[PDB]
């Protein structure tokens, strides 16, 4: 109310005003939905089109090999926020020969964000990410605020209706969690997770991005008939 | 952090009033009363020692205060803003002065230099003016003895006699009735401590009036002897009891 | 610094400081540009409001950029010495590091570049200046005359005025001026140019100024008694 | 964060004005009235000290007329602090020019130097303007004698007779009734103080309410000379002209 | 004084064929008259079917091939996973060493592969970023050895054809990938014979449609 | 106040909501992209007729293989066609090759929010981008103030743009002729126009492969609307 | 640029079967002057590697001290620090690798030269060098300063190729490195017959062994040898 | 190395040597010693060869990006300048470049010789290199106005001939291009071996020398 004007103000109950509006981008956003099992990790995302004329805007970005993301907000900010990944991921490889911890890594993306939260002049990022990866301790799902909390997950999802998919991954958690050694089996969890967030439109072949990575996978997208598969 | 008030604190209102200015002016007002006086031969520089508690030594607290030797001066307003003003005052005295020509500058020119610093208080960013006028006694060789006048504006004026603060509007009348151009310093002195009187409500003495005179070069104050050119300083502040002694002359 | 961000969108879409600069350029002493077949003049409006001035030394309302190239403008007064020295610095810049001087629609790419930068950065605001750049490109002859303003937009003219009441010396212009037939001499551009001046100038006495700019780098402003012939002229085929 | 208090001081209103150039144009309204008058053999400033004291060491005092150079000399209207900055400045910049070119620097080029100093503080900087009016008194070898005109927006012009502070509308009628081209310095002298003492908001126009100056070719062949009258010579020429 | 530059010795070889490339190099590391191993891999797989060695000092050797490796990932990363052909490899790497104007990576360079066409490439680079595409280029410490020798034999310079005495050339045939081979490896033999540098191991990468393929042979270990 | 950068209780950046308003009032830009080629055409509007509209330039080529169109406050993308000139050039430069249309786009619409308190305001104008490479062929790109781009297949940007965009979604099919898609671009331009179209206060232009970025002369452009004009009395 | 003061002379190692061995005497000299006889040159990082250093001792001190905050920061908001992410040998060297290099870039050298013994997590051995210039090798048997002239040859007299690595058991390694150490104190003006050796194996971890001394030195033959050519007596 | 150009009725023609040595050893037989800017402008190498191509096909990008703001394509002369400005940037660095900017513009055929000093000369006949004085003396004695172009791209082509025989360190082929006001045109790779034999024979040169 009075207490919104920039990130830099408390409300009189302790709130932070901006960040909670940059909370809201992320709920106008299109559904995304990141599971994973012991071997694999998956990401699923429902692609956004302006018009029937136009594309459908990507949602899931590479960092590295091992790991990978998809966006639900200000497609711009994550943008920036994967570049930051993709520098550190680098940084890591270059000077130590070491592949980023996915933990490692929701903790740097965790202390960027903060820090346009508490400084004046500045915005939080207007976006949510789901992180996937596969490194030395297996496979993992983080899930990014601007707010700056990462947490990490056996499975959720973001945006728009998101909550159908979360309630999904809630009852099927002891069932896809088992699906070790099958990355067709894990997608069709997720595809069906990301169902149950849709509503009037359904899962056509240029609305469907999936991603995937895994024990003995890099982290590879699949677009267009790729997908046709899973429809 | 950063200091990021890049902006001017002090702006012109419609009708041209330029308000921070004006309020600092107002806390001049608000002051102890303080005077000068010009004579022929010297210049004189009063104030009270309005002390904030008995139990405080206001023998610490310097309202007069040497800026060369042959300088000296005097507030009324926020002393904390005067005394960081006499610390900028001494050093300009030497890096934009004494260590181009090898000599202390002349009264005129160190007042404008103070000047100069309490305008730009008043136009630079994320400052307030300070809140004082000074009055500033001084001596040089091409110039003579004079009096100076600085406002929180940085405007300054040269004066025969004049007083600030609290009483000044009753001081300045009683100051023109006195003054004339063939007085001594002593004369000056006296005018002083009857004009000063006025404005003080309680004890006035020696201990509770600070004064001090630009006058004649003193040999015994200036701690070496050898070089005929070095006559020592003009500038000497009056003790308690040398203020005592004309009091009773009063 | 100053990093204020003085020129902002408004809910509507507007950025009321180029917008209100533009109200600066309303206020400005008229100024009007009209090309003829192998010349173009400047003419400016004098306010007569100040006289005991000394106009051997006052800021006249031309200003040569380059040998070549001249700039006229209407707003505020002290914003077009600025964007005047830019351009002439650029000018000699210009030639001195590609060997051509500049032609006449690069020199208001530039200007109105300077005034754009001037709209969408941070602790200034925009000019309140309007500008008639007009000349020949080395080696042409074909007249050039372009306008700029506050915002950074700019365009080239056959004829054109800006200032107060340009929007009534524009009206006869755009029923005087003739594309297919533009004034074939100096005399009838500078005719055409006079008397635009005079459905809004007062008195045809010292409150016209007409500079004139041919091929070749040939600028000539007239004097008080040429143009006082042809505002003599001009009333007297009026009578009628 | 800071954005709260900041005034904005480079600003346009709705009409296109620049609202702190305004503002300290009405500032300078309420200052000592300063008059230029340019004759063929020299020019002549004059300025209204305000409502002075008795006890004010005139002889010593400069608070309205300013020297440049040994070539010109300005006269104030504001705030008499804001112009000495300004003027420092001015004095720079002509050494500078003599240095590069040993030549001394024509009017208009310090004038015009002067007052884009004055338009930047009101594009950039976020920072209140100079609340100072000059009347440039200068010489060269171009245009000979020139009077100029400074304010708060950096707009500058020529003048043949021209005031600035308080009145101004008052005292340019009377300039522009009395004034004639074929006149002298020493009407022209006559002229300041009459007007002066018609548009003062004082009961009556002393020596000691003044300052008075005079750039002349009166000076030992082809070479000009500044005159800043001393308090005793400004009651001598208020004598002369029959105004005490 | 401090020396920032040292020579680590080696040698390396790349021949395009017509629709193949080879490079190859020792894989002998020396300092002065010590030897620091006798198998230290010098030319590298960079992906996008380029095969890299930088020969020289291989501080900065290790330099280069590691930053370029890393513009693969990046060209990917901003051009939508576009394959980055042998040329645009090439211009980049010129950059990359011109970078080092006043400050230059002491080596000299060599990338194989394919060009756009299908056909065998290789480009050469000297230490400050000059660069050309070659049929036939030796680097390093017994390039002057083995330069000739490509000359007379892939080339068929100084060569023509019986009986009519210097009037007709010897006809420009090309070579396979396994006569090729054999070039390279009678090359460095012979190399092996006269340069100190030299010796150890050999160990060519092939670069084909199919992708990467190395093959490795012993030499004289002194 | 208040901070450029503020987002509005419905998570929008005030500023870029307020710039796209001002793109609305911008005139009119069209573009459609065919297996043939991409057209692109605007709406002059010119505010006098003593305005030579001729130095109207509201189409601009990047690269030989890239063009670009605009609507809003056409002086701030300037600055934009300057920045994405100079990628096309550097990235010839650094990899001998032609740029594509996808990294050029994106490389414009990385300057977007860099705005606060950088320039101190998103860019007043939308971008209609449009080109050709090897990888995807012919591409027509919406590059908006927010950093975001949409590929089209048909994009109308400006004041009468919802209108346009409403008969560009009844009139595109995916075997559109380049000369099918001038005519439709002249035919919705004279829609929406509120002057009459004709070859002054209309421009065309296309990208080919074979011949690159091109912008029509303007008695190629009046043959295709006399063109129209016949083709619209035919039934 | 500068020199070096304080020195250490040659480090010694070779892989065998199951891990790595690496050796260095306990000496810092001073020039010709063997100032100090307690210096520990073998660095272990973790219970998976160590580290060798020759040349500068600052310079090494300094290193050591780089080492200690690696281990610290690894173990920052890593719950695993002391398992799957705990610190390897290839992440040391390749730190270190990066450090050498970027000084010799900046013309201010850390005057050393490095290498890194260690056992990889999938029990892979490693062994790899590192120096003032940044220039990095790998070989069976590596050595520093004299070693690489002295030691390198009588190493490589065990451990020829690659081939001979399986072949080669932690008793005849160790054995050959002590040898080899005795021959440098023979040979070596500026080594010492103290020394420490680490073995790092990948069953029975870092066996690190302190104050060894040079033994079984021969001696005796030198009483016969008279004069520099005619004398007899 | 031997460069030339020469300005001449139809245009410009420019020949240059292919040879670059390390010492005494030819480390190539052929190099590329013009540089392909744009179709209307030509650059020719000598000094460093790593300078001639970066800062040579950095003046291409801003040629290119020249004729994109103006429309109009860039003069020689303008060319020529924003090269030799780059090059006093890094004067006293230790940049090693002469070469002759080639082109035809409004003003005709144009030939500006550019080197590492940040001289700018304008001319109508330039030669750089190991062997230019061998190749001026073809030049001098032969060259005329009014030449055409079949004997013009001879005379380059003899030049460089003249040079490559005498010059230690030039040699190996002749790359010949002429300028027209259409853009320039290739006219080959000579091999000076096979060249020599050729022209002692058809022109009766060289006599000292047996074949
Ligand atoms: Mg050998
Ligand atoms: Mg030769």
């Amino acid at each position: 109310n009075n207490y919104d004007g920039d990130t830099v103000t408390f409300s009189p109950t302790g709130r932070l005003f901006q960040v909670e509006y940059a909370l809201e981008a992320i709920k106008q956003g299109s559904v995304t939905v990141g599971l994973r099992s012991n071997t694999h990790a998956v990401l699923v995302a429902l692609k956004r089109n302006a018009d029937e004329l136009s594309s459908y805007q990507k949602k899931i970005i590479k960092c590295d090999e091992h790991m990978g993301l998809s966006l639900a907000g200000l497609a711009p900010d994550a943008r920036v926020l994967s570049n930051y990944l993709r520098q550190q991921c680098n940084y890591s490889s270059l000077v130590f020969n070491r592949k980023l911890a996915v933990e490692r890594a929701g903790h740097l993306l965790c202390d960027k964000a903060q820090k346009n939260t508490q400084s004046y002049g500045g915005r939080p990022y207007g976006v949510g990410l789901l992180i996937i990866g596969y490194d030395k301790s297996g496979a993992h799902l983080l899930e990014f605020q601007p707010s700056g909390n990462v947490t990490e997950l056996y499975g959720t999802a973001i945006g728009a209706r998101s909550q159908g998919a979360k309630t999904y991954l809630e009852r099927t958690l002891d069932t896809f969690i088992k699906i070790d050694g099958n990355p067709d089996e894990l997608i069709k969890a997720g595809v069906e997770a990301i169902s149950q967030s849709l509503r009037d439109e359904s899962l056509t072949v240029d609305n469907l991005s999936i991603a995937i990575v895994g024990k003995d996978t890099p982290f590879t997208i699949y677009d267009g008939e790729a997908v046709a598969k899973y429809i | 952090m950063t200091d990021r008030y890049s902006f001017s604190l002090t702006t012109f209102s419609p009708s041209g009033k330029l308000g921070q200015i004006d309020y600092a002016l107002t806390a001049v007002k608000q002051g102890v009363t303080s005077l000068g006086i010009k004579a022929t031969n010297g210049v004189v520089i009063a104030t009270e020692k309005k002390s904030s508690s008995p139990l405080a030594m206001s023998e610490t607290l310097s309202k007069v205060s040497l800026l060369t030797p042959d300088i000296g001066a005097v507030y009324s307003g926020m002393g904390p803003d005067y005394r960081v003003l006499v610390d900028k005052s001494r050093k300009v005295a030497h890096t934009s002065y004494k260590r181009i020509y090898g000599e202390y500058p002349p009264t005129k020119l160190l007042v404008s230099e103070v000047a100069k610093i309490m305008q730009e208080a008043t136009q630079s960013g994320g400052v307030r003016p300070f809140g004082v006028s000074l009055l500033i006694a001084g001596h040089d060789e091409f110039n003579g003895f004079s009096l100076y006048q600085v406002d929180p504006s940085g405007s300054y004026f040269p004066w025969k006699a004049t007083a600030i603060g609290k009483g000044s509007v009753a001081a300045k009348t009683f100051l023109e009735k006195r003054w004339n151009d063939e007085l001594e310093l002593e004369d000056a002195i006296h005018i002083a401590l009857l004009t000063l009187k006025e404005s003080v409500e309680g004890e006035f003495n020696g201990d509770t009036i600070e004064l001090a005179i630009i006058g004649d070069e003193n040999p015994d104050l200036l701690g070496y002897t050898g070089i005929p050119t070095d006559k020592g300083p003009r500038f000497r502040k009056l003790t308690s009891q040398e203020i005592n002694d004309r009091l009773e002359a009063l | 610094g100053y990093d204020r961000a003085l020129s902002i969108f408004s809910p509507d879409g507007h950025i009321f400081q180029v917008e209100y600069a533009l109200e600066a350029v309303k206020r400005g002493t008229c100024a009007v540009g009209v090309k003829g077949k192998n010349c173009v003049v400047l003419g400016c409006e004098r306010r007569s409001t100040l006289k005991l001035q000394d106009t051997r030394i006052t800021p006249s309302k031309v200003s040569k950029i380059d040998s070549h190239v001249v700039l006229s403008f209407s707003g505020l007064n002290a914003d077009s010495r600025i964007l005047i020295e830019k351009a002439r610095v650029e000018a000699q810049s210009h030639r001195l590091t590609l060997e051509d001087p500049v032609t006449v629609e690069y020199l208001t790419r530039y200007v109105a570049g300077v005034q754009q930068r001037y709209t969408q950065s941070g602790g200034v605001r925009p000019f309140g200046v309007s500008t008639l750049i007009a000349g020949f490109d080395p080696r042409d002859d074909e007249p050039k005359l372009y306008q700029t303003e506050p915002s950074g937009i700019y365009s080239s003219w056959s004829a054109q005025t800006i200032g107060r009441n340009s929007k009534t010396v524009r009206e006869f212009l755009e029923k005087n001026y003739d594309r297919k037939e533009p004034p074939a001499t100096v005399e009838e551009c500078v005719k055409l140019t006079v008397r635009s001046l005079l459905e809004v100038v007062q008195t045809g006495a010292k409150n016209i100024e007409i500079t004139v700019v041919k091929p070749d780098s040939d600028i000539v402003a007239l004097s008080s008694e040429e143009i006082n012939q042809y505002v003599t002229q001009i009333e007297q085929e009026k009578q009628e | 964060g800071s954005r709260r208090y900041d005034s904005r001081t480079t600003i346009f209103s709705p009409e296109g004005r620049l609202y702190q150039v305004e503002y300290a144009l009405e500032s300078i309204s309420h200052a000592g009235t300063a008059i230029g008058i340019m004759a063929s053999d020299g020019i002549v400033l004059a300025a209204e000290r305000k409502v002075t004291s008795t006890l004010l060491e005139q002889d010593t005092s400069t608070e309205k007329l300013y020297k440049l150079n040994d070539k010109i000399a300005v006269a104030v209207a504001g705030l008499t602090a804001d112009a000495e900055i300004l003027i420092n400045t001015a004095r720079i910049h002509a050494q500078n020019y003599l240095k590069t070119y040993n030549e001394d620097i024509p009017v208009e080029i310090l004038v015009r130097r002067l007052s884009d100093i004055k338009q930047g503080y009101t594009q950039h900087g976020g920072l209140r303007p100079f609340g100072v009016s000059f009347i440039y008194a200068g010489y060269d070898d171009r245009y000979g004698y020139q009077l100029y005109t400074s304010n708060p927006s950096g707009n500058y012009t020529g003048w043949k007779a021209i005031s600035v502070g308080a009145n101004t509308s008052a005292a340019q009628t009377l300039l522009q009734m009395d004034y004639k081209d074929d006149m002298k310095v020493d009407d022209a002298i006559e002229l300041a103080l009459k007007t002066l003492s018609k548009t003062t908001d004082s009961s009556a126009l002393t020596y000691d309410r003044l300052e008075f100056a005079t750039i002349r070719k009166g000076a030992n062949d082809g070479e000009v000379y500044q005159k800043i009258f001393k308090p005793q010579e400004i009651k001598d020429i208020l004598v002369k002209t029959g105004i005490t | 004084q401090f020396n920032p530059y040292g020579d680590n010795g080696g040698t390396i070889l790349g021949i395009a064929g017509e629709d193949f490339a080879v490079l190859a190099g020792d894989t002998r590391n020396i300092t002065d008259y010590s030897i620091n191993s006798r198998y230290e891999p010098k030319v590298f797989d960079c992906g996008d079917n380029i095969v890299m060695s930088a020969n020289g000092f291989a501080a900065d050797g290790d330099a280069l091939v590691k930053r370029f490796k890393n513009s693969v990932k990046w060209y990917h990363f901003d051009h939508n996973d576009k394959k980055l052909s042998i040329n645009s490899a090439a211009r980049n790497i010129q950059h990359l060493l011109y970078s080092r104007r006043f400050f230059p990576y002491y080596v000299y360079n060599i990338i194989a592969g394919l060009d756009e066409d299908g056909k065998g490439a290789v480009y050469s680079f000297d230490p400050v970023g000059s660069y050309q595409r070659e049929q036939c280029r030796a680097g390093g410490a017994a390039a002057s050895l083995i330069m000739p020798f490509l000359d007379n034999q892939v080339n068929f310079k100084n060569q023509y054809e019986p009986g009519t005495n210097g009037k007709v050339k010897k006809p420009l045939k090309y070579l396979s990938v396994e006569e090729v081979i054999k070039l390279v490896r009678d090359s460095f033999t012979s190399a092996t014979e006269r340069h100190i540098q030299v010796g150890d191991g050999l160990e060519i990468l092939i670069v084909t449609k199919d992708g990467v393929r190395k093959e490795f042979y012993e030499l004289k270990r002194d | 106040d208040r901070g450029v950068s503020t987002f509005s209780p419905e998570g929008r950046l005030f500023q870029v909501e307020y710039s796209l308003e001002a793109i609305k009032l911008g005139s009119t830009a069209i573009g459609i992209a065919t297996k043939e080629g991409v057209v692109l055409g605007v709406e002059k509007r010119a505010t006098s007729p003593l305005l030579e509209s001729d130095s109207i330039e509201k189409i601009v080529e990047i690269d030989r293989h890239i063009g670009c169109a605009m609507s809003g406050l056409t002086a701030d993308a300037r600055s934009m066609i300057e920045h994405a000139r100079t990628a096309a050039v550097t990235h010839n430069l650094y990899y001998d090759e032609d740029i594509n249309v996808e990294s050029l786009t994106q490389s414009v619409c990385d300057l977007a929010l860099r705005f606060g308190e950088l320039m101190s305001r998103p860019f007043g104008v939308a971008l209609l981008i449009a080109g050709h490479d090897a990888d995807d062929g012919y591409q027509l790109f919406h590059a908006e103030p927010s950093g975001t781009f949409y590929r089209y297949n048909a994009k109308a940007i400006g004041s009468g743009s919802e209108g346009a965009q409403a008969e560009l979604l009844n009139e595109w099919h995916s075997s559109l002729t380049l000369k099918e898609a001038e005519l439709l671009v002249l035919k919705i331009l004279k829609q929406v126009m509120e002057e009459k179209l004709d070859e002054n206060n209309a421009q065309l232009s296309c990208i080919t492969k074979q011949d690159g970025f091109k912008i029509y002369d303007n008695e190629k452009t009046a043959e295709l609307i006399k063109e129209l004009k016949e083709k619209e009395a035919a039934e | 640029t500068q020199q070096p003061i304080v020195t250490g002379t040659s480090v010694i190692s070779m892989k065998y079967d199951n891990g790595v061995i690496i050796a260095a005497d306990n000496l810092g000299s001073y020039g010709s002057l063997l100032r100090f006889n307690g210096v520990e040159r073998l660095i272990p990082v973790g219970d998976n590697t160590v580290v060798g250093i020759s040349g500068d001792i600052s310079d090494m001190q300094h290193i050591e001290r780089l080492l200690k905050d690696l281990v610290t920061e690894n173990a920052y908001d890593n719950p695993l620090a002391d398992a799957e992410e705990a610190l390897e040998p290839s992440y040391i060297f390749e730190y270190l690798a990066t450090v050498m290099y970027q000084r010799r870039s900046k013309m201010n050298p850390l005057w050393n030269a490095i290498i890194v013994a260690g056992v990889q997590s999938n029990g892979d051995q490693f062994l790899r060098y590192v120096n003032l210039l940044g220039v990095t090798y790998s070989s069976p048997t590596l050595a520093t300063g004299f070693g690489a002239h002295m030691a390198n040859p009588l190493l490589r007299k065990v451990v020829d190729r690659e081939s001979d690595i399986p072949k080669t058991t932690v008793q005849v390694a160790e054995e050959a490195i002590v040898n080899a150490m005795r021959v440098l104190y023979y040979r070596d003006a500026r080594s010492s017959r103290n020394f420490s050796l680490a073995i790092i194996d990948k069953n029975t971890g870092l066996t690190f062994k302190k104050n060894l001394q040079v033994e079984n030195m021969k001696w005796d033959f030198a009483k016969d040898i008279k004069g520099y050519g005619t004398q007899k007596i | 190395t031997t460069t030339l150009a020469f300005k001449f009725q139809h245009g410009v023609i420019a020949a240059v040597d292919s040879r670059a040595s390390a010492g005494s050893y030819i480390s190539a037989l052929r190099v590329n010693k013009v540089i392909e800017i744009n179709p209307y402008l030509l650059g020719t190498m000598s000094g460093c060869a790593a300078d001639c191509q970066y800062w040579e096909r950095l003046l291409a990008k801003e040629c290119r990006l020249y004729y994109l703001r103006n429309g109009e394509r860039i003069s020689v002369s303008a060319a020529s300048k924003l090269l030799s400005n780059m090059m006093c940037q890094y004067r006293g660095m230790g940049l090693s470049m002469g070469s002759m900017i080639c082109g035809w513009d409004k003003k005709g055929p144009g030939l500006y010789y550019v080197d590492e000093h940040g001289t700018r000369l304008s001319g109508n006949m330039f030669s750089t290199g190991s062997g230019n004085t061998y190749a001026y003396g073809v030049l001098d004695s032969n060259y005329k106005w009014d030449l055409s172009v079949e004997d013009a791209l001879y005379l380059g082509k003899r030049s460089i001939l003249a040079a490559a025989h005498r010059d230690a360190y030039s040699g190996g082929s002749v790359n010949l291009y002429h300028v027209t006001e259409d853009g320039w045109i290739y006219h080959g790779n000579h091999d000076v071996g096979e060249l020599f034999w050729k022209v002692k024979e058809e022109e009766g040169s060289f006599n000292n020398v047996i074949g």
